[PDB]
């Protein structure tokens, strides 16, 4: 068997808050966040028929504001105000209910972890590197 | 040859090994590995959140500074068609 | 002027915290920025200048425990509050001269805002590397 | 039974709801509140060009940030670009801290009970830290001498190999020794003595574990006299 | 266990009290808890639906775990330290070169 020293308890780093959800889920979040806002932009501003276009207040940037607003639990001032953008928005509300309730289930367990580092185990870097001696 | 097998048969080796390795669990993790502490959150846990919070402020202020810079002093409906055809 | 005075008094200081440690090797501690000065012992008031040197498992480039120490035992964020604070104090002092351009004192307050933003970072990193 | 010093438990004070965040975090969340609201003021009233068009100010902003922090909604929203790009940061800032707050308050409201040390005397055979003794000229001290159960044998081995004397001469001697040993010397006695010492002041002692056997007190007579059967 | 087996002999000769009560239950059995070959007990546990456990040696155990249909499982730790060896008749000349 190989004896080495004790290591020191590595505390979690800076960007650990996004730790309980794996990166792929975060990727799909950003993609769905773009898609929902763009689809909601498309449903409005679609020649609504002297107000024939400015019936709503949803531009692309207002929608980009609304989706981010509805995700983090504080709704904005405006509302979809017509049909068929709202069966986007209700599905997005269902999405933001099911996601962050799964986010905040055991968050405090992920900010005090302190797992170890373990440089070598099956030695073979004692062949490879030149740094750590052994006898 | 006949004697060591008696001690292997009757578990005397197990008893001696238990006495001289496992009854003297002294240092740390063997004893305290199965206990529980609840929590108390310190600032060392939550620091990058404050870092992001402060950096966002400077970014937002920098944005309005160059906004007031530009409005102190797309384009060509038309070439938007060029932009979307090269983008497609 | 009050903020500049209080920040300079706060930077040039031996007394921020009080804990239990040593005075000088090789005790209730009157500890501050780098002069970890001490009292209540064999001698009272011998201010050892401290920096970082642990005896670790040789963290090579462990950055959140290294670069953090680098910003810690060289106060650059707390010192910059003084710099911006007097830089804006000059601009509010230069308000009277070169006046009637109605633009200059806007530049002043930005320094006073950003000095606080430097201060709040300095406090967080100091409390961070006390428990670091 | 086994008597030890009762560890002094902590009581929840009056402000026992500010517990799952320490005072450093409580002052930094106060600082950053002021900072975010004054930055949102600065970026709003900045001569955009007419001037009274936007609705924000120092006062509106001071309770906008509060109404965003505690989830109670608002009355208005930042409409300028840098106002929106500063508001989203505060929206992200609250979602990490207040979630940590509730999810950890659910951890403080489950348990308050201590982890109960050297119970059931097996770690009294295992560890070498806390000592323990009996009464001299005593039936218990004789019982561990004559006992053949192996854990009791190792306990007798530790008691006979003692530096200094783990044994005492009278009961109150060992009582005072455990009251001053600060959890470094256990004590063995009988359960009636144990519960009587528990039901007195200063109540600093404690019975741990269960029992070990079934003894019994009796009336004793000389062998063969006539008092035996009438008693 | 397996009949004509070292484990079945081990529980007969064992003196640890839990093993003694296990031997008592094994000798007081209705029907026979004992089997004749290894695959017999394998099939018996595969069809007993958690009503008949089985005792064997850990190498047999991990080999049966690493096959299809993987419906079996090793539980607990070990119990002792046996060992396989090469066996010779007593006194012949092959002993020391083997
Ligand atoms: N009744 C016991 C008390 C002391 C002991 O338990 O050893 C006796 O007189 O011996
Ligand atoms: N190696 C053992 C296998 C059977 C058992 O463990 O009882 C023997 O030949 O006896």
């Amino acid at each position: 068997s190989i004896m080495i020293k004790k290591p020191q308890k590595s505390k979690p780093g800076v960007f650990s808050f996004l730790d309980p959800l794996a990166y792929e889920i975060w990727m799909c979040i950003v993609f769905a966040y773009i898609g929902v806002s763009v689809v909601l932009f498309l449903v409005s501003r679609f020649s609504p028929y002297q107000s024939s276009e400015s019936t709503n207040e949803f531009g692309i940037f207002n929608s980009l504001w609304f989706s981010l607003g509805a995700f983090m639990q504080q709704g904005c001032d405006i509302s979809p105000r017509s049909l068929s953008g709202r069966i986007v928005g209700g599905v997005w509300w269902f999405f933001t209910l099911i996601i962050i309730s799964s986010y905040t289930a055991n968050l405090a367990a992920f900010l005090t972890v302190e797992r170890m580092v373990s440089p070598i185990e099956s030695a073979e870097d004692l062949s490879k590197q030149t740094e750590i001696a052994y006898g | 040859n006949l004697a060591v097998l008696k001690l292997s048969e009757q578990g005397v080796l197990d008893k001696l090994k238990n006495k001289w390795w496992y009854d003297k669990g002294e240092c740390g993790a063997k004893d305290s590995g199965s206990k529980e502490k609840t929590s108390a959150l310190s600032l060392s846990n939550v620091a990058g959140v404050f870092y992001i919070l402060v950096g966002g402020l400077g970014l937002a202020m920098l944005v309005a500074l160059i906004e007031f810079c530009y409005k102190s002093r797309l384009f060509d409906r038309g070439v938007q068609m060029l932009l979307t055809t090269v983008g497609a | 002027f009050a903020a500049f005075s209080l920040m300079t008094i706060a930077v040039g200081t031996d007394y921020w915290l009080y804990s239990r440690g040593v005075c000088k090797t090789k005790v209730m501690t009157h500890s501050g920025l780098w002069r970890t000065c001490c009292l209540e012992g064999n001698f009272k008031g011998l201010c050892k200048q401290i920096d970082h040197f642990p005896e670790d498992a040789d963290y090579e480039a462990d950055t959140a425990e290294y670069f953090l120490r680098a910003v810690r035992a060289s106060s650059i964020f707390p010192i910059l509050s003084v710099i911006l604070l007097f830089m804006g104090g000059l601009c509010i002092a230069a308000s009277e001269f070169y006046k009637t351009r109605h633009n200059i004192i806007l530049s002043a307050g930005i320094f006073f805002v950003s000095a606080g933003l430097s201060n709040i970072i300095g406090i967080i990193v100091y409390i961070s590397a006390n428990a670091g | 039974s086994i008597m030890i010093k009762k560890p002094q438990k902590s009581k929840p004070g009056v402000f026992s709801f500010l517990d799952p965040l320490a005072y450093e975090i409580w002052m930094c969340i106060v600082f950053a509140y002021i900072g975010v609201s004054v930055v949102l003021f600065l970026v709003s009233r900045f001569s955009p060009y007419s001037e009274s068009t936007n609705e924000f100010g120092i006062f509106n902003s001071l309770w906008f940030s509060l109404g965003a922090f505690m989830q109670q909604g608002c009355d208005i929203s930042p409409r300028s670009l840098s106002g929106r790009i500063v508001g989203g940061v505060w929206w992200f800032f609250t979602l990490i801290i207040i979630s940590s707050y509730t999810a950890n308050l659910a951890a403080f409201l489950t348990v308050e009970r201590m982890v109960s040390p050297i119970e059931s005397a097996e770690d009294l055979s295992k560890q070498t830290e806390i000592a323990y003794g009996t009464l001299d000229s005593g039936s218990t001290k004789e019982f561990f001498r004559r006992s053949k159960i192996a854990v009791f044998d190792k306990m007798w081995t530790y008691m006979r190999s003692a530096e200094p004397s783990v044994f005492v001469r009278t009961t109150a001697e060992g009582v005072a020794r455990v009251r001053k040993s600060k959890g470094k010397y256990a004590y063995l006695l009988e359960s009636t003595m144990n519960e009587y010492i528990e039901q007195r002041k200063p109540c600093d002692t404690m019975k741990v574990g269960g029992n070990l056997d079934s003894k019994g007190y009796g009336i004793a007579t000389p062998k063969g006299s006539s008092l035996g059967t009438p008693v």
